[PDB]
RNA sequence: UUCGGGUCUUGUAAUUGGAAUGAGUACAAUGUAAAUACCUUAACGAGGAACAAUUGGAGGGCAAGUCUGGUGCCAGCAGCCG
């Protein structure tokens, strides 16, 4: 019903919030709405992760939409704050993209996460 | 309109990269009848052959070639009924079974063969990146198969 | 499969003298069995 | 390659509503059913034909899989003018559209669609194309839907689902004719990654002779996408 | 040394001898890890004339 | 060897692609058209007898 | 810097002495002669470096230990 | 072609 | 594509890609020289 | 029954039996009595000695023909002659008359070939990698 | 005499190493994960047999056997710490689901190619042979080392490469040396 | 098998850069009964990186060359030799 759905819980949040930090270390992540935005146009995205307390939350809502129609899993975490530490940078993050790579060192990790976000939608 | 075929993307040239356990096996009809001959049970004989778990299936031309042997091959009929083998379905009018099951490894590239047929060996050889499994002497045997 | 490869030398030819250059190139056997066919075909032809 | 003003020569395809622009490279092309504007900014083309000016589109093979068919050279499609086309998973009107070109004005497109959000672009799309119908519903239940939908031609199904095989199944046993078309685009990824794609495109073909659809030819998308096929199949109701 | 060889190469064709080698020279060599790889390498290609 | 196997392998993606069609990562930028052709007449796909 | 540790200590007063272990950490530098090993743990341990006695060092490979 | 055919006439023979 | 760049045909505008003409010059002249 | 006793304390027939007729095979028969090697090419031996008599071939107008690569041998174990085959035509020149030569199994009939000369590889000749030794 | 010191071969030749299949599947192994010759997917392949063959006759045995739990739980347990299985899939049956890639992935040279040390396989073979990696606080120049789950964070360059912090190597010195003079 | 068919960044006998490292040499220490070596490590030590991997197998091509036969120009054998 809310705008921001599906949320994850407080223990899918640390998973998710686990895989967004080590795609950082492996240069497999894409800060930001914008960014995201050209993942998904590309077909290099492999799930979206957004802030539910994002200021307005309707500046990400296009990404939903643009997933839907590509078939990529989403998600919202709670907080913006805890999504941009966790993406590496000093600054509050909204949106991020895990891209698509099926020769990571985190590949099993990825799609354990992606498994659990297509159950939650 | 011309009709070629595209090569499989399981193949890389002559090496099948699908075929990976657990593995699936067409048994053939004679397979069955060796198989008792040898004292080799299917299942355990295919998983000390691979070292993996097999899935065997079994088609409905060769369920009618089983029951058209007669009762002095009851036995092999009760085998081939154990619920540990599946089922595919046909949709072709013949009951010849060598035909069907070279159809089915030309249209997809992920079943081992199991065959003592000397005709229909030949046809599986010609055909790339299909593994061929036998019974020969005590135990099964398998050719074209990379991973063993 | 016993051979050296010196055995398998290139065999270098030659070219046309030098006083004689006026009258063109010199004719070799592979040059010559085009121009024997070439003749072959005329004449068999010719013929019929 | 194709650019802005750029002259082509169009020629039909051997598949009636179909068409080739030819040049320096070629392209897969529709008549366009609502001329003037593009549906998701694909590249069109214009002809002045006795004098009325035709639009056409492009129909590109990374966006839709059923072009990517077209490029791989499939036998036979059912998709064409003037039949009446189901088409399961209608996200919006990337490749309904495209669908509803080649139906033309006398065929219809029932377009079914699950998620809103997609659902409102394809009925704002759908008002400029009378032969859509859309029907943001699921397709899993069929029931829902049925005083809206007649018998159809042929069902396409798209629903990127790992019981995308009941879908397909249900829907034709109420909605298609004997005899009927039936076409499938399979993602083994989300049917089975656990196992190789060869493995999971079996087994769909074996769930469909299990529900009286006969296939008829099998075709992998590479280089357009991986891991993906089409199945034609034809629904013999009586036997097979 | 080249007539080294040259003796032996002589010696080879007209009827070989007894042929002994004797090395000398060796306290020159300041390493024993030196040494001993000359030795082999010396003795060795000794071994394929003799 | 190592060299001698590298060189080998990367010969023979070279020739995959001349044996069937790979995926190569798809589209990548502004979509131009088919640069080789579309052939109207030829059908790849495997026929269910 | 170099550090050294001692652990395992054994008193054995059956020989009169103690008994134990030496790590040697000497980072940036190839290893240390058991003189200085020995005039160093005269210093920790108190005694005369003619009562102290060091053996078997062996340098990890990849070295500094 | 010709280079071919010359391998062929080997492995017939 | 600009509008100056635009023709009517497809050859005309052939002819104005620079390095399209030099590239038929140089093949035109080797092959008329073999002849 | 089989013509075979088959009762639980028939063990010393059967096992009588089986000694008594083990004899029937050849290769038993052949192995047990050390008789193995009379049918060997060399009598036992992987190779054998022999002196050069003189070269069959050198006189042939064709070179590299199948005559010129032939030379007649004695073996050194029992005199009988017997002919060999040398590698090539180039290598028949490290082969000169009254050579120790060392063959090995290898014009039907030439059955042997040389594979060291003067106690030289023939090969390390003909690559010249040795010297043959007079 | 002193008592006998054990040994073992470590590989094995295939049954028919000239079939077509096998050579192209050696082909793509080698070129995908930087191989030097067929004697390590020998080796692999050696270990892969023996491991399975244990679990298949493990799996032949009842369940709730002692044998068949204390050494398939010891068999497990090392698989999953080497990394070759999964945490989720903690059984005998998918050990004998295991292939000769998921032991080529734990390698010391393919986790220095994915974790970005290196720009391929073979720039991680030469990466590790020339004493630039370290795991943990230990270089290691084995390409054949097979990385643990908790040792697989703790690859990093060594604090004596000059890639780890330390001063260039001879060549660059001594091209600086001579732009100096 | 002839009929031909399928497919697309491929080829170069082209130029060019400065990074890495140990075989080896060697202060030294370590090691050892004393040594040698290993493991450490100053200083040296790579472009034909001549700091010069091997061992078997398959198949060509060439001359004002040589030998043999024969329904002309071919065929066979062969070719370190013109
Ligand atoms: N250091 C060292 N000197 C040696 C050795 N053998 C010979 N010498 C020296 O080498 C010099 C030559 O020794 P000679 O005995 O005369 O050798 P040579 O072969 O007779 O020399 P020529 O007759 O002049 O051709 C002498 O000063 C020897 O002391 C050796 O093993 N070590
Ligand atoms: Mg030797
Ligand atoms: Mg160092
Ligand atoms: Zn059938």
């Amino acid at each position: 019903n809310p705008k921001a759905f599906p949320l994850a819980d407080a223990a899918l949040t640390q998973q998710i919030l686990d895989v967004v930090q080590q795609a950082a270390n492996l240069r497999q992540l894409k800060k930001g709405a914008n960014e995201a935005t050209k993942t998904l146009n590309r077909g290099i995205s492999e799930f979206i992760i957004m802030a539910a307390d994002c200021e307005p939350i309707e500046i990400l809502l296009h990404l939903p939409l643009l997933c839907e129609d590509k078939n990529v899993p989403y998600v919202f975490v709670p907080s913006r704050v805890a999504l941009g530490r966790a993406c590496g940078v000093s600054r509050p993050v909204i949106a991020a993209s895990i891209t698509t790579n099926d020769a990571s060192a985190i590949k099993t990790q990825i799609y354990a996460v992606k498994d659990k976000i297509e159950t939650l939608l | 309109t011309r009709n070629i075929p595209q090569v499989s993307s399981a193949l890389f040239f002559q090496y099948n990269q699908a075929i990976k356990p657990p593995y699936q096996v067409l048994i053939d009809t004679n397979f069955i009848n060796f198989s008792i001959q040898k004292k080799v049970d299917i299942v355990r004989g295919m998983m000390d052959c691979l070292l993996a778990k097999c899935n065997p299936l079994i088609t409905d031309c060769v369920m009618a070639e089983l029951e058209k042997l007669g009762p002095k091959y009851r036995i092999a009929l009760k085998l081939a009924r154990d619920p540990r083998i599946k089922r595919l379905s046909c949709s072709h009018k013949g009951t010849y079974a060598d035909d069907c099951l070279v159809h089915r490894v030309l249209q997809h590239k992920c079943y081992i063969v199991a065959t003592n047929d000397a005709g229909l060996k030949q046809r599986i050889r010609k055909i790339p990146g299909i593994p061929l499994m036998s019974v020969g002497g005590h135990a099964y045997v398998i050719e074209k198969l990379p991973d063993v | 499969k016993l051979v050296h490869d010196v055995q398998k030398k290139q065999h270098r030819e030659r070219s046309q003298l030098t006083s004689r250059s006026r009258y063109g190139f010199l004719e070799k056997h592979k040059d010559y069995v085009k121009r024997a066919q070439d003749f072959h075909r005329k004449q068999s032809t010719l013929k019929v | 390659g194709a650019r802005g003003g750029a002259k082509v020569v169009i020629e039909p395809h051997r598949h009636a509503g179909v068409y080739i622009a030819r040049g320096k490279e070629d392209l897969l092309v529709t008549k366009n059913m609502a001329p003037g504007e593009s549906v998701y900014g694909e590249k069109r083309i214009s002809v002045e034909e006795p004098p009325t000016k035709v639009e056409y589109r492009v129909w590109n093979p990374f966006r839709s899989k059923l072009a990517a068919g077209i490029m791989g050279g499939l036998d036979e499609l059912f998709i064409a003018p003037g039949k009446k086309v189901l088409y399961l998973g209608a996200a919006s009107g990337t490749s309904v559209s495209h669908v509803s070109d080649v139906v033309g004005p006398e065929g219809v497109v029932y377009a079914v669609e699950f998620s809103h959000r997609p659902g409102r672009e394809l009925i704002s799309m759908a008002k400029k194309r009378p032969n859509i119908i859309p029907i943001i519903e699921d397709a899993r239940h069929p029931q829902k839907y049925r005083m809206l939908i007649g018998m159809v031609d042929c069902v396409f199904a798209d629903v990127a689902q790992p019981d995308q095989a009941r879908i397909i199944a249900l829907n034709s046993h109420m909605f298609l004719k004997d005899q009927g078309g039936v076409v499938i685009s399979i993602k083994a990824n989300c049917i089975d990654s656990t196992v190789d794609a060869e493995t999971v495109f079996a087994r769909e073909v074996q769930k469909l002779r299990e529900e009286r659809i006969k296939p008829l030819e099998q075709l992998t998308l590479e280089p357009y996408e991986r891991d993906h096929c089409i199945v034609v199949g034809r629904y013999m109701r009586s036997g097979l | 040394e080249m007539e080294t060889m040259e003796f032996l190469n002589i010696a080879q064709h007209h009827g070989m001898p007894r042929v002994l080698g004797v090395a000398t020279h060796l306290d020159l060599f300041k390493s024993q890890s030196t040494l001993r790889a000359s030795k082999k390498r010396l003795k060795h290609r000794f071994w394929t004339e003799v | 060897s190592r060299v001698k196997k590298r060189k080998k392998y990367q010969k023979a993606q070279k020739k995959l692609k001349s044996v069937r069609a790979v995926y190569s990562g798809g589209q990548s930028g502004v979509y131009e058209g088919e640069k080789t052709g579309i052939k109207k007449g030829l059908t790849r796909s495997v026929k269910f007898k | 810097a170099v550090t050294i540790r001692t652990r395992k200590v054994i008193s054995n007063p059956l020989l009169a002495r103690k008994q134990f272990v030496v790590d040697v950490l000497h980072p940036n530098r190839a290893n240390v002669s058991k003189d200085e090993l020995r005039e160093k743990l005269a210093e920790v341990y108190k005694a005369e470096k003619d009562a102290v006695s060091v053996f078997g060092f062996r340098t990890q490979f990849g070295g500094g230990k | 072609r010709k280079e071919r055919l010359k391998k062929l006439a080997k492995m017939e023979e | 594509m600009n509008r100056k760049e635009r023709k009517s045909t497809i050859l005309e505008t052939l002819m104005g890609d620079e390095a399209s003409n030099k590239y038929f010059k140089r093949k035109y002249n080797e092959i008329q020289e073999k002849s | 029954g089989k013509g075979k006793p088959r009762g639980l304390n028939s063990a010393r027939k059967l096992r009588v039996h089986r000694r008594n007729n083990r004899w029937a095979e050849n290769n038993y028969k052949k192995r047990l009595l050390g008789t193995a090697f009379k049918s060997s090419p060399f009598g036992g031996s992987s190779h054998a000695k022999g002196i050069v008599l003189e070269k069959l071939g050198i006189e042939s107008k064709q070179p590299n023909s199948a005559i010129r690569k032939c030379v007649r041998v004695q073996l050194i174990k029992n005199g009988k002659k017997v002919t060999a085959f040398v590698p090539n035509d180039g290598c028949l020149n490290f082969v000169d008359e009254n050579d120790e030569v060392l063959l090995a199994g290898f014009i039907p009939g030439v059955r042997f070939k040389v594979v060291k000369v003067s106690g030289v590889s023939l090969l390390a000749l003909w690559k010249e990698k040795k010297e043959k030794p007079r | 005499p002193r008592a006998p010191r054990t040994y073992s071969k470590t590989y094995s030749t295939p049954k028919r190493p000239y079939e077509s299949s096998r050579l192209d599947a050696e082909l793509k192994l080698a070129g995908e994960f930087g191989l030097k010759n067929k004697k390590e997917i020998y080796r692999i392949s050696f270990q892969l047999s023996k491991i399975r063959r244990a679990a298949r006759d493990l799996l032949t045995r009842d369940e709730k056997d002692p044998k068949r739990l204390f050494e398939g739980n010891a068999l497990i347990r090392r698989l999953v710490r080497v990394g070759v299985l999964s945490e989720d899939k903690k059984k005998l049956d998918y050990v004998l689901a295991l292939k000769v890639e998921d032991f080529l992935e734990r390698r010391l040279q393919t986790q220095v190619y994915k974790l970005g040390l290196a720009k391929s396989v073979h720039h991680a073979r030469v990466l590790i042979t020339q004493r630039h990696i370290a795991v943990g606080k230990q270089i290691v120049n084995i390409p054949s080392f097979m990385v643990r789950l908790d040792s697989e964070k703790h690859i990093d360059f060594a604090p004596t490469s000059p890639f780890g912090g330390a001063r260039p190597g001879r060549v660059a010195r001594r091209n600086a040396a001579r732009k100096a003079e």
